[PDB]
């Protein structure tokens, strides 16, 4: 009989990529945002060039929306035995109730673990979306502040 | 650093200064050359040869 | 808020005058510097230019 190896998202090395936090009110919240305020430095100028000014800018990014799900079906032939309704008094019936309980416990042990793997996969899925290719980024930095 | 027999500084001012500002770096110079190419000359009879 | 803004503005404008001199030094040294390629042979024929 085989066993199952469990994984946890916090003990992976990947966790250091993103900040996780619980939020038991996420179901009601409308589009959530965040705000940015940065200040660009400025250097003085001489002679020909004109006198520059300090610049400010405000910017806001928006939230995404996703989910995760699994399915956990259980059969009636054992569901009867679980609740105790069809549970007759023998020695051949409790031996089957034990089997149904063990089956359900194994199934739930399997499905609950699925969300850790699901999160570890979701992180890769999202990170593989904003990252532009390096080849298209190195020749970008060499030309900054100049595509005017 | 040391070069030859001297001790000397060695600096880059891309990150401390000039970073995130609209002033180009005054170390990226501009060489200038002038090319010529004759268009329709004709070589004499002596130096036409496969 | 207005005081905070004025302060954060003057603290940037004041800081400009340091990068200012750091840029001016490069901008003035560049004009004074002939290229090395046009100087290395100039220094092996010194005192012969009569």
């Amino acid at each position: 009989c085989s066993t199952l190896s469990l994984v946890r998202f916090l003990e992976l090395g990947l966790s250091v990529a993103c900040v996780c936090t619980k939020f038991p009110e996420l179901s009601y919240v409308a589009e959530g945002t965040i705000q940015f305020e940065v200040q660009q430095p400025m250097i003085a100028r001489d002679g020909p060039h004109p006198a520059d000014q300090p610049v400010h800018n405000y910017m806001i990014k928006r939230l995404d929306r996703r989910s995760l799900n699994a399915a956990f079906s259980i059969a009636v032939e054992a569901l009867g035995l679980i609740s105790g309704e069809n549970l007759d008094g023998t020695h051949i019936s409790s031996a089957m109730r034990l089997r149904a309980i063990q089956q359900l416990a194994r199934n739930v042990q399997a499905v609950l673990d699925s969300f850790e793997r699901g999160t570890a996969d979701q992180m890769l899925r999202v990170l593989m979306e904003k990252a532009p290719p390096l080849s298209l980024l190195a020749p970008f930095t060499l030309y900054e502040g100049r595509l005017a | 650093v040391v070069v030859g027999d001297r001790l000397v500084f060695l600096e880059a001012l891309e990150k401390r200064v000039y970073q995130a500002t609209q002033v180009p770096y005054p170390l990226v110079g501009n060489l200038d050359v002038t090319f010529v190419m004759p268009l329709g000359v004709f070589k004499p009879a002596a130096d036409r040869y496969a």
